[PDB]
């Protein structure tokens, strides 16, 4: 009926993390290769999202546990998860008015047809909007959207994890604060829990076609010259 | 992975 | 006394792929990462000589006799010879009144400084500023510069070459070239094919310095990171 | 050398 101290901790913690992360602004968009409107777009994007692993990596080192873990499961966590993060923390950018994701003026305006214009189909595009819409009608909380960011980051169903036991712990405690929360400070939230962590399935079936889209780029030298070496070692294969 | 240790500090 | 055919297609058609393969307005430099005024500068030049490395393979491709030689051989003299063709194309851009490489306006004017900036000391921008204003003191004409820089390219003494056999004899022909064209060609020039062999073992040197400051960087994920993927495979130790 | 030999046409 009322969150614990090392309850309203992790949820302190966690909220400073993805502030000190994430700029509102959007205004090292200035320090990335210029978008184009052959695959135009790739350059800018695969800056914006290289730009974003690192945010990610700052996020997760401050995660209350996961500076604990092992390099090998903090690696094992991040390359699974960098993308399903970072659909995740775009959301915040993202605008059901426009149904595109609002960085700036006309140049980082992000519609669907420049993200095609990067390498990607619609087969992970138009699941990857619908989730954003549906992910924005639930009118997430900073402290819920912080929540869920870290328990996605603390998933132990992820290719090369060890420690699945000290991961799942860390996920439960989450999911735990996450429950107090939404049924302590959220009112009409009775059900949102429950479609939250509906939207963690969804994740993993557009993480799914994101890395069998990506795995096409990075096999054709190209285009993955175009990438950064940060995104070659987060999604490659070793 | 030498980035990702180096980012991890 | 007088070029005979095959001298004059040589030259021609290394006219033609340098004019390919070298913009004079500099204008794709706006499609890199903005330069900034830790290392500021090193996004912008790693674009810049990544670019740069796409134009050089260009022109390589179209030197009479490279194109046949075996993939292996090709790619162990682009390796070898990328920077200090670099070094070489940059002449045209360098300015004897500031002692600086003029591509734009104060953003793509390069000073000593801003590639210090960019991780390398004064003992490699030393002796290449010299080798600068030393190469355009020559008042090379074009056929000279191009002449040159194929000329550097087919240098058999190189890590990894194997038939240099077969490329001393390219090598040979475009020395040939070179002398003919000069002594035919160019009043006052009968000193100018010594000089600018002198510049060859030049960039020998220069070159020694630059792989030695590059091992550096390379081996801090901190600014390797800001590499591209063609950079890293041209000049990394594979 | 994947790259390499891709822009070597
Ligand atoms: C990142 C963020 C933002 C938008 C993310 C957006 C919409 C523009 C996104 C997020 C996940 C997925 C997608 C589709 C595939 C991306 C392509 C990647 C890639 O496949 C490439 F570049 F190669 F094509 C990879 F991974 F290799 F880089 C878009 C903006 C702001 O809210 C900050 C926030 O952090
Ligand atoms: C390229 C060109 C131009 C200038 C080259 C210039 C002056 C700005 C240069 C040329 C060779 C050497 C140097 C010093 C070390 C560079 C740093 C590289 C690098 O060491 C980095 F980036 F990491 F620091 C590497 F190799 F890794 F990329 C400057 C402009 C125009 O004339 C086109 C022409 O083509």
């Amino acid at each position: 009926h009322m969150l614990s101290d090392e309850q309203m901790q992790i949820i302190n913690s966690l909220v400073e993390a993805h502030h000190k992360t994430y700029d509102d602004s959007y205004s090292d968009f200035v320090r990335f290769r210029p978008p184009v409107r052959r695959l135009s777009m790739l350059p800018h994007l695969a800056d914006l999202v290289s730009y974003s692993i690192q945010k990610v990596i700052g996020f997760a080192k401050m995660i209350p546990g996961f500076r604990d873990l092992t390099a090998e499961d903090q690696i094992a966590l991040l390359k699974s998860s960098a993308i399903e993060i970072i659909m995740l923390r775009s959301n915040q950018s993202f605008s059901l008015e426009d149904m595109s994701w609002s960085c700036g003026g006309p140049d980082f305006k992000y519609c669907i047809n420049d993200v095609t214009k990067a390498g990607h189909t619609l087969e992970l595009l138009e699941p990857l909007v619908k989730f954003q819409v549906g992910l924005k009608k639930l009118k997430l909380h900073e402290e819920e959207h912080v929540l869920l960011m870290a328990i996605c980051l603390l998933s132990p169903d992820r290719p090369g994890v060890q420690d699945h036991v000290r991961i799942e712990a860390l996920q439960d405690r989450l999911c735990d604060v996450l429950q107090a929360y939404i049924r302590i400070q959220h009112p009409g939230g009775r059900l949102l829990y429950a479609k939250m962590i509906q939207k963690l399935a969804d994740l993993r079936s557009l993480n799914e076609e994101h890395s069998k889209q990506y795995r096409s780029l990075s096999f054709q030298p190209e285009h993955s010259m175009q990438l950064t070496p940060l995104v070659l070692e987060v999604f490659g294969s070793e | 992975h030498k980035i990702l240790h180096r980012l991890l500090q």
